[PDB]
């Protein structure tokens, strides 16, 4: 399937039909050279999340080598996802989506942790915009409005995805008229 | 012109006087209004209204009044009578901080939240699997430090959809 | 020369004689009318709720005059008590003060997202409020927190502010979308 | 060895403990141009220049060419993977930046203004003060104050972030 590096936080995948492959199956990574290709049209290389590549090499599709050409296991990767507060959290919630059978991608143009999509960015109408917490964190009320505010001109829809203890639950909250 | 003149009880609020005998009935009718005894966010909306009368105190002087001397809070019922105003008939829910009113063959429960009193998320997640598993479709109302009211419906699921 | 009374109920205070409360209203947009959402110029009823912290600003310009519904006198400093009692309160009320002295009007930013939108005149006047997000200079962000203001303001001005202030004292980063 | 691979470099280079050195000059014009802008002196070469030019392709690292060079580069000199991004991006823009005095800075010069860059990360918090303080800094020293956000998938995003004492 692929091999990449790890770099940073960081895997780039550099020859050009491993990295369309992994952007056209399923939508993993981001191309380098284009913010948002027409189909496989990029020349990459293909950066992937950490999350992403932990994901790819624990489904057996990624190798990931260092620089110097020595192999990097899978608890490596588990190892340095786990040492980052909001990669571990992201992760447990990345991992369930993608188990579900949802394509989910960086919710950075949206404001949010995470654009989630059925079948992929301008496939479906529009992704669902999700943010993530643990339980345990403590918001103010109006944060919830925030979010609406976010979606207000993408679908009045988004999820908050909550999780802890590698579990994850979703509040699935849209604007209500009484 | 009160319709009618209620006083403040150390738990309740009971109706003394039907000016219009009308305007009681159909309190009674409508079931907040029951042997004299008023549901207190109701005797607070029908105050507002400049209704109920409490003593000689009138409108939202006397919501206050009904308010404060029950310890209700203000957003509850500032929302309460919103949803009033839209035509629903709430009642005080169970679970603390809500309302619950029925429409349309379906029961809607309402968790009333305020800007600058926190809550954790996991709170909020299992206050709407609550509300879900008593067949209520869970609605938060989040009153922001305004008074500015903003609904959504926030449905708890194992999955996405 | 407003002066206007008003019943401290949670954590507001309520206008409800009506001219009062349309004065508030029309001399700096103070409070928020509880019977219109956005009102034409003065043409609402009320009660105008003022939050607690326009209520401790405009007791402590001498505008205010604030009971508790038993009637008794609520100073300045028992105000200054519950704002300060309450982290977020605390926090905004020190910027809220600092934009309001320096001239600007100060508004919930409910509807934009953020903690407050500020105007130089007034909502509907301007074509576009300053929208500030507010910040102690300890709090830990992630740098995409950034972009989600930016995202905030995309529709607006695409020029927002955060409002930094710890120990009483405010600044501002003023940020905008670049293009190297 | 057998036979080096030359065609397709303009110029061929070693990675040393601490730099890049060009060996080969296969393209004049290529190399006088890097000399000219500053950034290559009696060979030695600037390690993000470098990591960018042969991400172009035009820099041959021995038989190593393209990203795996860049790579090469990124990682035997201990640069961070971000900054060369945002770098990479500025130079395909058509700015020519150097490494700045404040850690994780860029500065570039364009139009008679000066701008740093500082390079933030997802995934890497950052203190609100630290972004004030930082602001205040550039803009005493004359420069604009530029952040570059870098997504935890890579997409950049620039900001002007600017400190004052009243908004205006
Ligand atoms: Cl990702
Ligand atoms: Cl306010």
């Amino acid at each position: 399937k692929a091999s990449g590096v790890l770099i940073g936080d960081s895997v780039l995948v550099t020859d050009v039909e491993q990295a369309r492959s992994l952007y056209s199956c399923g939508y993993y990574g981001q191309p380098l050279d284009v913010e948002k290709p027409r189909g496989a049209d990029f020349e990459g290389p293909l950066r992937l999340s950490l999350i992403e590549s932990l994901y790819l090499a624990e489904k057996g599709v990624l190798e990931v080598a260092k620089p110097d050409g020595s192999s990097v296991g899978v608890e490596d990767l588990r190892t340095a996802v786990r040492g980052n507060p909001r990669f571990s959290m992201l992760y447990n919630i990345y991992r369930d989506l993608r188990e579900r059978g949802f394509v989910v991608r960086s919710g950075l143009k949206f404001g949010s942790d995470f654009a989630v999509y059925r079948l992929g960015p301008g496939i479906d109408a529009a992704p669902f915009i999700v943010h993530a917490y643990s339980p345990e964190d403590n918001i103010d009320p109006v944060e919830i409005v925030r979010a609406g505010r976010l979606s207000h001109s993408v679908r009045k829809k988004f999820v908050f995805a909550v999780t802890r203890g590698g579990d994850v639950s979703y509040l699935m909250i849209d604007w209500f008229r009484p | 012109g009160c319709k009618a003149a209620a006083r403040l009880g150390v738990e309740g609020v009971f109706v003394e006087e039907c000016f219009d005998g009308s305007y009681c009935r159909n309190l009674e009718r409508i079931g907040y209004l029951r042997k004299g005894r008023l549901e207190p966010l109701e005797a607070a909306y029908q105050a507002s209204r400049g209704m109920l009368c409490m003593g000689e105190t009138r409108g939202w002087a006397a919501a206050v009044e009904v308010i404060a001397g029950l310890g209700l809070s203000l957003d509850t019922a500032l929302v309460y009578f919103d949803l009033r105003r839209k035509g629903r008939k709430p009642l005080v829910g169970v679970r603390r901080g809500t309302l619950v009113y029925e429409h349309g063959g379906r029961v809607y429960e309402v968790l009333v939240l305020s800007e600058g009193y926190p809550l954790k998320i996991g709170s909020l997640v299992e206050w709407s699997r609550g509300a879900s598993m008593d067949n209520h479709s869970p609605i938060v109302a989040i009153v922001d430090r305004t008074g500015l009211i903003t609904y959504y419906e926030a449905r708890a699921v194992r999955s996405i959809q």
